[PDB]
RNA sequence: GUCGACGUACUUCAUAGGAUCA
RNA sequence: AACGGGGCCUUUCCUUCUGGCUAACCUUGAGCUCUUGGCGAACCAGGACUUUUACUUUGAAAAAAUUAGAGUGUUCAAAGCAGGCGUAUUGCUCGAAUAUAUUAGCAUGGAAUAAUAGAAUAGGACGUUUGGUUCUAUUUUGUUGGUUUCUAGGACCAUCGUAAUGAUUAAUAGGGACGGUCGGGGGCAUCAGUAUUCAAUUGUCAGAGGUGAAAUUCUUGGAUUUAUUGAAGACUAACUACUGCGAAAGCAUUUGCCAAGGACGUUUUCAUUAAUCAAGAACGAAAGUUAGGGGAUCGAAGAUGAUCAGAUACCGUCGUAGUCUUAACCAUAAACUAUGCCGACUAGGGAUCGGGUGGUGUUUUUUUAAUGAC
RNA sequence: GGAUAGUGGCCUACCAUGGUUUCAACGGGUAACGGGGAAUAAGGGUUCGAUUCCGGAGAGGGAGCCUGAGAAACGGCUACCA
């Protein structure tokens, strides 16, 4: 429920941002599509 | 059939020390004659050492596997 | 029935029934203590004085002639081993054990007993650690074992 | 002793293990993760829209045979082709090539059944009662 | 371990019933055996029993008359509250009123039927029908 | 690319036994 | 007569101080009741004094609505909390009950079951013992302040006395010690046995080898076979048995050293130290990898002869890695009793392995005997 | 010490090195507002509860305020994002 997607996320950047800053901070622990990966993995 | 309250004395005799109606020590202790001096000194029947006679520091039993045996020439009393 | 092994062997001494001293038995109460100070004077465990009084003096049971345990009357007269004896006895069986290791390092089967000494000096210690009887900073360390022993 | 801890203390272990062991169900799991209706036939719905490619069994000789009644239609959701059922013949005049038709769960293979098309109701035109609208 | 002596006390005692014994041994003894073999004495499906001391947790001889079906101990002594008896005599008895549920409560070790009589609760111990 | 492994969802093959009668 | 609830007595009463009331008991007097004057138990209130819980009983608490449920002809009912009885007149009157609610918190009766603490270098309990060194301070100090006296109380240190002065068994639980044994248990040295291959010498002369028959192969420079030796590396036949040992994998020549171990015997010692076990650790057949050594046999891979014949249908020859060893990795088996560990109980029989007890048993010790073997 | 209506690392300065955790901390997921309640069931249980009552939070998303006993109010104000 967190960091789930939103219908619209451009209309809430504000919201968005405070997650942005509790996940540095939750996961400051651990830090310290098909197709598009695909064609990066075939063209290396 | 047999009464497990009263049970037969050779059949107590048979079973094994601690399985008895109370258990209780099969060993008893002897009143061995040192053939020289003629003292009486006190042997455990299952003795685990060389006992010997104060006076004249003689051997009179030698350990075994169960029962001592007594040495040979000692007189012996079930004390 | 034995801890660290398979067998279930129950081969142990029956106490008799009789709570007081065997009537052929005519020596004091006080007699027998001097016996016992005498020999752990002269540096005998607990239980190699029993074997000794047991088999050649006709004391069946120390508690039963004496009314107190050999161990207490030893400790009541300052005989008191530093560290209690059956403890002793574990461990200097584990350095002759590591003795033998370290000349013959490919003695596997060696190896493995150590480790069963070892833990049945742990769980040793761990019970006198709590009755207080042996010091609460007290570890069996497998270097310096050797000195506990002497 | 039948395996599992009795001690009157022992709630944690029950607990602990019972959640562990549920997972095993295939019920349990599907209904946690949400992949049952990876099975369902419309993928979690209860009825799916389709576009009429052709009717197969137009030209079959016997009438009213299991045959005639099927009608090859393409999912409008994924885009795959299936088989559905019509009633009966006369229900068939009435589909036609490229209307809208709802599908419903129902020859071997074939697992759908027509219920609307155009959304109207088949069985209020096999009664007279509607008239479809184009 | 031995961790119930109850346990193996009511164990012998029923596998002495199914052979048809007249009489068995148990050890060791202790006083929620004796008091669980008395409650059995007064409802009657056991006979006179004697206690040997031997210095130790002690022995028993127990007098079987064959009227006796089965006696078991119910590990652990679950906390039972008066309304919870009922469904402990309906889980463990082939009918109501065939058996007893017994309970060691405040008030000593008594079949279910005396702890209604007497309103008290506690820790259930066994049955015996 | 009718590619490999895994996961998921399905399909399928293994059912007759005794007695009497003709 | 059964069932339950209270009191006493039985070696069994919480202790102490203060206060309130006052029973009963002694007594005077007036008729079991009043009354004089003492004594004041019990009970109540408070201050000190105080092992802690688990468990269960009872009481409060857990909003209303909802659920169950009492009453009531909403025309019946779902419902609602209404309503009911007289009436010319003024009016009377019953309800809106009751139960349930887990855990936690609170008060309360139990004292079974399960824990917890206490007296062991006595640093222990008690007191109308006796002394101190301290702190506190009500009243009488007219009042206030300061000092002192006596006195009271708290603590502390000694002293004396009182006391049954103070330590549960010793589990057919566990550990440790001791005694005589037992084992193809383990490590390190050491000894031997033929056998295989190869090499030297030796006598002889046409084949040897392998096939269902052949052929690659060796062979008059002497093959195969024979005898006397020597060298190398493995392995321990027969005895050998699901018998013995080890936690498992596994372990088989002699002798020595090093430590380890079960069972048995014990009127020895400690006294719950124990069972099962995530984490974590030791070992783990065969094959396999790294770096040395060795390299006889057999032998994955590779090569090569023959490719005819179905019971002998995959056979032959050379043989790399391996097989062996030292120092480390790998951690898998039908690693099988396709069968967790600990403990208790439930039939008879005779065989075997280790220990122990008993015999007036056979044999040997060929002097007895004692041992050993049966 | 400052600040608050007030306790408080709530913040500041100086000090120590502490605090939680296999009895599961911390991190992650939640088609997570919580409860009274609803369904099923013989009993244990399993699931549902945005939704008539109670309590919490929000007024497109962040942030900050005036007034007032009471608001970080949005059918009040100011900025930024869309
Ligand atoms: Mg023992
Ligand atoms: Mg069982
Ligand atoms: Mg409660
Ligand atoms: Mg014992
Ligand atoms: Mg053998
Ligand atoms: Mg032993
Ligand atoms: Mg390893
Ligand atoms: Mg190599
Ligand atoms: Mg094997
Ligand atoms: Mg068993
Ligand atoms: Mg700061
Ligand atoms: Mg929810
Ligand atoms: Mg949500
Ligand atoms: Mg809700
Ligand atoms: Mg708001
Ligand atoms: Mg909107
Ligand atoms: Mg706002
Ligand atoms: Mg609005
Ligand atoms: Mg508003
Ligand atoms: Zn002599």
């Amino acid at each position: 429920g967190t960091y789930r997607k939103r219908f619209n996320e451009k209309a809430r950047s504000g919201h968005m941002a405070k997650l942005k800053e509790l996940k540095r901070i939750r996961n400051k622990q651990f830090t310290r599509s098909k197709v598009s990966r695909l064609k990066k993995k075939r063209l290396d | 059939v047999q009464d497990l309250l009263h049970p037969t004395a050779a059949s107590e005799a048979r079973k094994h020390k601690l399985k008895t109606l109370v258990q209780g020590p099969r060993s008893y202790f002897l009143d061995v004659k040192c053939p020289g001096c003629l003292n009486i000194t006190t042997v455990f029947s299952h003795a685990q050492t060389a006992v010997t006679c104060e006076s004249c520091s003689t051997i009179l039993c030698t350990p075994t596997g169960g029962k001592a045996k007594l040495s040979e020439g000692t007189s012996f009393r079930r004390k | 029935g034995r801890m660290h092994s398979a067998g279930k062997g129950i081969s142990s001494s029956a106490i008799p029934y009789s709570r007081n001293a065997p009537a052929w038995f005519k020596l004091s109460s006080e007699s027998v203590i001097e016996q016992i100070v005498k020999y752990a004077r002269k540096g005998l465990t607990p239980s190699q004085i029993g074997v000794l009084l047991r088999d050649a003096h006709g004391v069946t049971q120390a508690r039963v002639i004496t009314g107190n345990k050999i161990m207490r009357i030893l400790k009541s007269n300052g005989l008191a081993p530093e560290i209690p004896e059956d403890l002793y006895y574990l461990i200097k069986k584990a350095v002759s054990v590591r003795k033998h290791l370290e000349r013959n390092r490919k003695d596997k089967d060696a190896k493995f007993r150590l480790i069963l000494i070892e833990s049945r000096i742990h769980r040793l210690a761990r019970y006198y650690r709590t009755v207080a009887v042996l010091p609460p900073n007290w570890k069996y360390e497998s270097a310096t074992a050797s000195a506990l022993v002497n | 002793g039948k395996g599992k801890p009795r001690g009157l203390n022992s709630a944690r272990k029950l607990r602990v293990h019972r959640r562990n062991n549920r997972w095993a169900e295939n019920n349990y799991k599907k209904r946690l993760l949400g992949t049952a209706f990876k099975s369902s036939p419309f993928g979690g719905s209860s009825h799916a829209k389709g576009i009429v490619l052709e009717k197969l069994g137009i030209e079959s000789k016997q009438p009213n045979s299991a045959i005639r009644k099927c009608v090859r239609v393409q999912l409008i959701k994924n885009g795959k082709k299936v088989t559905a059922f019509v009633p009966n013949d006369g229900c068939l005049n009435f589909v036609d090539e490229n209307d809208e038709v709802l599908l419903a769960g129902f020859i071997p293979g074939v697992r759908f059944k027509v219920v609307k098309v155009s959304g109207v109701s088949l069985l209020a035109l096999w009664k007279e009662k509607k008239e479809k609208p184009r | 371990t031995r961790s119930s002596v109850l346990a193996d006390a009511l164990n012998a005692i029923n596998n002495a019933e199914k052979t048809g014994k007249r009489q068995v041994l148990i050890r060791p003894s202790s006083k929620v055996i004796i008091k669980f073999l008395q409650v059995m004495q007064k409802h009657g499906y056991i006979g006179e029993f004697e206690y040997i001391d031997d210095h130790r947790s002690g022995k028993i001889v127990v007098q079987l008359n064959g009227r006796l079906n089965k006696c078991g101990v119910i590990s652990p002594r679950f906390n039972v509250k008066i309304g919870d008896i009922e469904k402990w005599t309906a889980n463990l008895l082939p009918a109501r009123q065939f058996g007893y549920v017994i309970l060691t409560t405040s008030a000593g070790i008594m079949d279910h039927e005396e702890a209604r009589r007497k309103h008290v609760s506690g820790k259930i111990l066994g049955f015996v029908y």
